[PDB]
């Protein structure tokens, strides 16, 4: 049949907040199937923790539910939406174990739901290793010599059959979760007892060694009818040894045979059909030894993956949106090719005329003490894609394009540095996130290609490539400006070398070389993305630049262009929440009758998606690459606010080069992200900010610590997310991470600022049309002043903080946004201590809580404000009223600390946390405690609780002690939290630290004695002492708090039901009067 | 530095650089989209005549290897790439792109955008042109030489590749492990097919005889009389170049063979001759079909299948003769793909069924003719 008619409704089943290993993936995918689905007459519920993603926009799906992703709360979901099927295959691991325990759970079976795009038993028969490896045999592939695993008896005596090394893989895991390389005993049995409690099924799969292997992913769709296609497949840069996630892979696979692909294609076939995903897409990974094209397969994903996004993105073949109608019986054959304009069907097998290449995005330098050697479980938190008709230009595109601070190729060690061939060696040898780089100074120092193949296993094919740049490279530093004569600036272009790499090696100004080409009339063409290699005409505007001879850009004379900047890979502290603003941004303006163009080089990103705007160029957000399209695209205005620090960076660059930037200015945005020019604004409007003073050099900067007192916070210019942000609390803190902070301090003052104890913290969006200011939402944070805005729980409204003081900063808000001539979006912060109002700094743009606080607010802020930069004030838009939700909102966030054990989980200045949830409530306590579960919290409302209090917090704890007794707490307590709670008549159990005696809090700990912790600390020293405590709570999988206030909403949290009551955001929004 | 230089019949110029021998070529070119298989192409004798233009802009990257020949020689004109790789990076490779080229003395062009190319082609159709390699190549002579070109309308080539004297083939198909099999003792093959070389892909006698055949091959203009003659179990018609209109030798004699029972199966030109044989008639295409992306469908199961196509001319649909029913059609442009005899034991598809390159997915269509023949044997 066509469409099927026993399904009318269905829940999609989200992939909850962003962690490492499974991030925008998702919600580019959960999206997808949304629209796919709707745009096909079928009701659509989602359920998804995450307000920051587009998923879950009210007018995406007709029932939203920001709801915690427990099976008991979809249940309740299930029970009040009566949905007739689910697709469980659009949201990871999650949504795919979520779907397995509403099954076990006879959930599914008591309301007649039935199970889409993929089944229990198929997905359980990829999922379960041992099944699998059963499979392969059964179809006659191979796998690499293995063992199951479901003790650490039984794992022990596999590792001493396949020997060192080992790899360790879990099954029900994903991103290498709970997995890694067992290189000896000591690291096997840490290794395996990760992934067997990481285990949802209590099972590892190990395998022998294959490093050094070449690896590859092919991408199938499979319909009804039993049609089957290849979308697109993946050659990896890194070898085996190195998760896919972790590594440069490019598109299509480069060095096989065709005699290799068939046979790695039927096998990717062979493999779902025996697996069972009849209505489908699934990713099938495998190994190839370069010397024999002996092939063994990896594994089976049965969902969509993060290379599906990425192979999407790649080919122009919408797998989500596919798969989504395949799974309500539509097949291949029915189904039109998007951007042929639907002339062929979505049967056919994809033909590329480029070279697509994929570089992950890391932020090791935020996790001090963790390892950074990649391996198989991933570490990665973004990744930028880019497009190029070569390899090279491929590749030095996405160098560029990854925000990283390169401009391609930049050395990273010195060519007269004596033991810079003892550091290469190492770096190729044990890659870390730098290896790219590393591999080109190699060349620079004088070894072979086969040199490196030896180090690094990475096919020679891709390294004479890395070395003929290298050469080229040094011909330009030779030669010099003089020498880049039109022939050859041209041939440059060609490989993809930018102005600014050029500039550096020419000794000379990028502007110089820019200038350069425009002498020569050296200019890019712009490709079109077609899905068949030209072989049939699109027209859809999905380009990227190349340099050649034919430009197929063919831009509009017809209307008024509105040019949005995207925020490149996802990071630390730069998310999804760009992302989505950038989107609405782009949905309102066109609405408005905008032709709208999108810049962004994301491919895990709704933004990229060509059916967002109206023109795609996929690109690196550089200088010179946005240069290029408006040299040609000619806009009306270019939106810099909606994409993170990037554009925000770039802004007086492209003002100063013609660009018509929208919005607040570039002077504007400097006031702001200038900390001496923002700290003058505070004075010159008579405001309150703390001791402080504007530094550039240590000396000084010693001698103005001095005066303004200590503690205090080392704050650079041009940072969000806390980057090189410390407490420091002597002149040695300081001297230790000044250079850090002025390294990113962007040519800019750091700012020296005295530390605001007890304090709360304040975050504030508004939004200034130069004639009236309307202020989004006020949200309390829970954690104080401190512990910076991205990693602190929040609420909105304030739960704590009175009406005169919030009042207080509304009007503050007002007077900086006029000052500072705001034109759309900004965010501000404060910090509240002892009645009085502190101004932390201001964000002239879309902050990451815009998302939230429209949620939370039923107001479109990305939207609005997009609109006021595009001329549209608010009375005209007739949003001038704050709103005051009935409810209360609370955002909890997820860190990555379970990924980088070597760390201490401790909380900062400066933000790491990955993603984040939103719990909605009657009261402030419902609100957080749906937080809380939404953040995977592990906290129980019994047990035993361990206490062990800094001293500032002596006076509360017993409050807190009390309150936990009053839950049927019982309590342990180290030494002096013991006795203060003694003086209060509060008899803990005493508990012995670790130097204390036996057993001690480790012990009693990792026995599973306690089902909460709160542990708070004051000072390096004390700090590194409690370490321990932090780092075992973590391992067992103990809900622990770091803060007071932390412990007090916990607290709260504790007299509510998570599971009680579930609200759709449609129903949230309809309160609102 | 070494140039070339391609000129189109319209005018329009290429430049470049010279990566085969020196010298010129001219042909009809054409645009194929495969992204694997550049060696098996070259070696495909349907291709003579005809500049072959690679969409996939890294050409070479695993080097050549005899046993990714489909034929004696390289039977493209020219070829046009966009990237000829530094290094071939392959276990299998024997000789390096560059050095095969020059061995087989074709001349061969590379650093062109070949995206612009296949979007001028694909827009206003196959162009005859002219491929210079040398050290001044002139354009006015190139353009000449390309506005000089013929025309394969109207061509017949298949008499130009087929083989001088019959043969028989007994090779197996080739496998990763045992690479190319050795030749089969006659006795080890049940049937005995006799085949038409209108210009053959080595793979269709492999995979032939992979299912059990004993072959021999014919020239093109051989005639039906002389075929009957050594009782065949089934007849084969190959794929080969030109149009397939001109051969009247091989319509004739096919003409001939559905008088009798014998169960007859022709691939692409094969395909062509059979429906032209059954007073169908042939078209040249605006661009034609060449890939291994292609979509066909079956109609009968209503079953879709990837396959490898390379072919400048069609099959008139809209002008078949009762007695042919259409098997298959293409999911790209709805064009005739497979037809079958109503009456005879007689089918064709428009594809190759034997890939080399690509998919695998339309391979069965040979297990229909084993079906025809084992069952002429039962009679
Ligand atoms: N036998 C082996 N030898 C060496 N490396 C291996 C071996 N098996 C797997 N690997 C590496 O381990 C990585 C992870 O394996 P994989 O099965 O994909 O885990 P996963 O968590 O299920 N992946 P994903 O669902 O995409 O997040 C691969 O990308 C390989 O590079
Ligand atoms: N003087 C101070 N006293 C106490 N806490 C402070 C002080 N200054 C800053 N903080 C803390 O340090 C954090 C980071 O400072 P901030 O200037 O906002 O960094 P940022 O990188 O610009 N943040 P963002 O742009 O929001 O991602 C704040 O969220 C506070 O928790
Ligand atoms: C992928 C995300 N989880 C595993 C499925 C761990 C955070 C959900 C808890
Ligand atoms: N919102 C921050 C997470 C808090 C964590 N449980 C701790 O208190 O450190
Ligand atoms: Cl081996
Ligand atoms: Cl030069
Ligand atoms: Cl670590
Ligand atoms: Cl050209
Ligand atoms: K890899
Ligand atoms: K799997
Ligand atoms: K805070
Ligand atoms: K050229
Ligand atoms: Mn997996
Ligand atoms: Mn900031
Ligand atoms: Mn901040």
């Amino acid at each position: 049949m066509p469409k099927r008619t026993d399904i009318k409704s269905i829940l999609i089943l989200g992939a909850g907040p962003i962690v490492i290993g499974q991030a925008c993936e998702f919600d580019y995918s959960g999206a997808q199937a949304c629209k796919a689905l709707r745009e096909e007459g079928y009701r659509v519920i989602l359920v998804n923790s995450n307000p920051a993603t587009i998923m879950t926009d009210p007018e995406m799906a007709d029932a939203t539910y920001i709801e915690p992703i427990h099976w008991e709360v979809v249940r309740k979901i299930i029970e009040k939406e009566r949905p007739d099927a689910v697709l469980p295959t659009m949201g990871g691991q999650t949504a795919l174990n979520c779907a397995l325990e509403l099954e076990r759970q006879g959930v599914l079976e008591e309301f007649g739901v039935t199970m889409i795009g993929a089944t229990a038993d198929a997905i359980d028969k990829a999922e379960d290793r041992r099944r699998f490896d059963v499979a392969m045999k059964k179809i006659g592939l191979e796998t690499a010599r293995s063992g199951i695993a479901h003790t650490m008896e039984e794992a022990l005596a596999v590792a001493a059959d396949v020997g060192f090394p080992c790899i360790i893989r879990p099954s029900f895991t994903m991103g290498g979760s709970g997995g890694g390389i067992a290189y000896n005993r000591e690291e096997f049995e840490e290794i395996c007892a990760r992934g067997l409690d990481l285990s949802p099924t209590k099972e590892l799969l190990i395998d022998e060694s294959l490093i050094g292997w070449k690896e590859y992913e092919m991408e199938v769709v499979r319909d009804k009818n039993d049609n089957c296609i290849i979308v697109c497949s993946i050659e990896n840069f890194d070898a085996m040894g190195i998760h896919t996630g972790d590594s440069i892979t490019v598109a299509p696979a480069q060095t096989l045979t065709d005699k290799e692909y068939q046979i790695m294609r039927n096998a990717s076939m062979a493999v779902l059909r025996e697996i069972g995903v009849e209505t489908g897409g699934s990713n099938v990974q495998f190994a190839v030894n370069p010397k024999n094209g002996r092939l063994i397969v990896i594994e089976m994903n049965p969902r969509v993956s993060r290379s599906s996004a990425l192979a999407s993105k790649a080919t122009g073949f919408p797998i989500a949106k596919v798969a989504a109608k395949l799974a309500v019986g539509y097949t291949l054959d029915e189904l039109m090719n998007d951007i042929t304009g639907g002339r062929t069907p979505a049967s056919f097998e994809p033909s590329i005329d480029y070279v697509v290449t994929k570089i992950p995005r890391f932020n090791f330098e935020k996790f001090a003490g963790a390892n950074d050697r990649l391996t198989t479980q991933m570490k990665s938190v973004g990744e930028v894609m880019a497009i190029g008709r070569t390899q090279q230009e491929s590749l030095q595109k996405a160098l560029r394009g990854l925000e990283v601070g390169a401009t391609g190729f930049d050395p990273k060690v010195s060519l007269d540095d004596p033991e810079a061939l003892t550091k290469i060696r190492r770096e190729l040898k044990d890659a870390g996130a730098d290896r790219i780089w590393y591999i080109a100074d190699a060349f620079r120092a004088g070894l072979s290609v086969d040199g490196v193949f030896n180090l690094t296993n990475i096919d020679r094919w891709f390294l004479v490539q890395i070395e003929e740049l290298v050469r080229l490279e040094e011909k330009v530093a030779e030669v010099g400006i003089t020498g880049l004569n039109a022939d050859f600036l041209r041939q440059l272009k060609r490989k993809g070398f930018a102005d600014a790499r050029l500039a550096k090696l020419a000794g000379v100004r990028e502007a110089e070389i820019r200038k350069l080409r425009d002498q020569y009339d050296l200019h890019p063409v712009y490709k079109r993305v077609d899905t068949c290699a030209a072989e049939f005409a699109t027209d859809t505007a999905y380009m990227y630049s190349t340099y050649e001879e034919e430009c197929e850009a063919n831009p509009s004379t017809d209307r008024e262009k509105i040019m949005v900047l995207g925020g490149g890979p996802n990071r630390i502290g730069q998310g999804i929440e760009f992302d989505y603003c950038c989107v609405h941004a782009s949905l309102a303006l066109r609405e408005d009758g905008y032709e709208t163009i999108m810049v962004n080089c994301n491919p895990e990103t709704v933004s990229t998606d060509y059916d967002t705007s109206d023109r795609l160029y996929f690109e690196p957000v550089t200088l010179e690459d946005v240069l290029e399209i408006v040299r040609i695209e000619k806009p009306k205005g270019v939106i810099v606010q909606y994409g993170g620090q990037t554009p925000l960076k770039l802004a007086r660059a492209l003002e100063a080069a013609g660009v018509p930037v929208i919005g607040t200015s570039p002077d504007a945005i400097d006031r702001a992200e200038d900390r001496e020019r923002f700290q003058h604004a505070v004075e010159r409007l008579k405001l309150k900010q703390p001791a402080n003073a504007t530094v550039t050099a240590i000396e000084m900067a010693v001698e103005k610590a001095k005066e303004i007192g200590y503690p205090l916070v080392v704050r650079p210019s041009y940072v969000l997310g806390g980057r090189a942000m410390e407490i420091v609390y002597d002149e040695a803190d300081l001297r230790r991470y000044f250079q850090t902070a002025v390294s990113v301090s962007n040519d800019a003052p750091v700012l020296l600022d005295h530390f605001l104890d007890d304090a709360v913290e304040v975050d504030v969006d508004a939004i200034c049309d130069g004639e009236m200011v309307l202020i989004g939402g006020i949200m309390e944070h829970i954690e104080q002043a401190g512990v910076h805005s991205g990693d602190s729980a929040c609420s909105l409204p304030a739960y704590t903080l009175s009406q005169e003081i919030q009042d207080v900063m509304r009007q503050q808000v007002q007077k900086l946004a006029f000052e500072l001539q705001v034109r759309g979006l900004m965010n501000v912060q404060f910090a509240v201590k002892n009645n009085e109002v502190y101004l932390i700094e201001v964000n002239p743009r879309a902050a990451r809580t815009v998302p939230f606080v429209s949620k939370a607010t039923g107001v479109p802020l990305a939207k609005v404000a997009a609109r006021v930069m595009a001329g549209k004030s608010l009375a005209e838009q007739g949003v001038t009223k704050e709103v005051i939700p009935p409810y209360y909102s609370v955002k909890e966030v997820v860190l990555p600390f379970n990924k980088f054990p070597g760390v201490d989980p401790l909380l900062g200045p400066e933000m790491r946390s990955t993603g984040e949830v939103m719990g909605v409530g009657r009261t402030f306590a419902e609100a957080f405690a749906k937080a809380q579960l939404g953040s995977n919290s592990t906290m129980k409302k019994h047990g035993r609780a361990l206490l062990s209090v800094r001293e500032g917090d002596k006076e509360r704890v017993v409050d807190l002690a009390a309150k936990l007794l009053k839950q049927g707490f019982e309590l342990d307590a180290t030494h002096g939290t013991a006795i203060v709670l003694g003086e209060a008549g509060i008899n803990p159990r005493l508990v012995n630290k670790v130097h204390e005696g036996r057993p001690h809090i480790q012990d009693r700990i990792k026995n599973g004695e306690y089902t909460y912790i709160i542990n708070t600390t004051s000072g390096r020293r004390a700090i590194e002492d409690s370490r321990v405590i932090r780092r075992s709570a973590l391992q067992y999988k103990v809900h622990y708090d770091t803060t007071l206030n932390g412990g007090f909403a916990t607290a709260m949290a504790l007299n509510a039901d998570a599971t009680e009551k579930v609200i759709s955001v449609q129903e949230m929004h309809a309160q609102i009067k | 530095i070494k140039s070339a230089l391609l000129v189109l019949e319209d005018g329009t110029q290429f430049h470049g650089r010279a990566i085969g021998a020196t010298g010129s070529a001219v042909g009809e070119v054409v645009f194929n989209t495969s992204m694997t298989g550049y060696q098996e192409i070259l070696t495909d004798p349907s291709y003579s005549r005809q500049i072959v233009t690679l969409t996939y802009p890294h050409i070479g990257n695993v080097g050549t290897n005899d046993a990714d020949e489909e034929s004696s020689q390289v039977h493209a004109q020219g070829l046009v790439i966009r990237d000829l790789p530094l290094i071939a990076s392959n276990f299998r490779n024997t000789e390096d792109l560059s050095s095969y080229l020059k061995r087989h003395n074709i001349v061969a062009i590379a650093d062109i955008d070949t995206r612009k190319l296949t979007r001028l082609l694909r827009e206003k159709g196959a162009q005859n042109g002219c491929i210079i390699a040398g050290d001044n190549p002139d354009a006015a002579l190139a353009l000449e030489k390309a506005r000089a070109f013929p025309g394969l309308n109207g061509m017949d080539l298949a008499k130009e590749v087929t083989t001088a004297e019959a043969y028989s083939w007994t090779q197996g198909s080739w496998t990763l492990t045992g690479g190319l099999p050795q030749a089969k003792k006659e006795d080890e093959l049940p049937f005995h097919v006799v085949a038409y070389d209108f210009g053959a892909k080595r793979n269709i006698l492999r995979m032939l005889v992979d299912r059990g055949c004993r072959l021999t091959i014919v020239p093109a203009q051989t005639s039906a009389e002389d075929v009957l003659k050594m009782n065949p179990d089934g007849i084969f018609l190959s794929n080969g170049p030109g149009d397939p209109a001109p051969c009247d030798y091989a319509i004739t004699a096919i003409q001939k063979f559905l008088e009798t029972d014998i169960p007859v199966f022709g691939i692409c030109l094969g395909h062509q001759l059979l429906a032209l044989a059954s007073g169908a008639k042939t078209v040249k295409m605006k661009f034609g079909h060449h890939g291994g992306n292609h979509p066909v469908k079956d109609v009968e199961k209503n079953v879709v299948m990837i396959t490898a196509q390379n072919h400048g001319f069609a099959v008139d649909e809209a002008t078949l003769p009762a007695n042919l029913r259409v098997t298959h059609k293409s999911l790209f442009d709805g064009t005739l793909q497979g037809i079958h005899r109503t009456d005879k034991p007689a089918f064709s598809f428009q594809g190759h069924p034997e890939a080399s390159p690509g998919p695998h997915d339309a391979a069965p269509l040979f297990d229909h003719f084993i079906e025809l023949i084992e069952q002429y044997r039962k009679t």
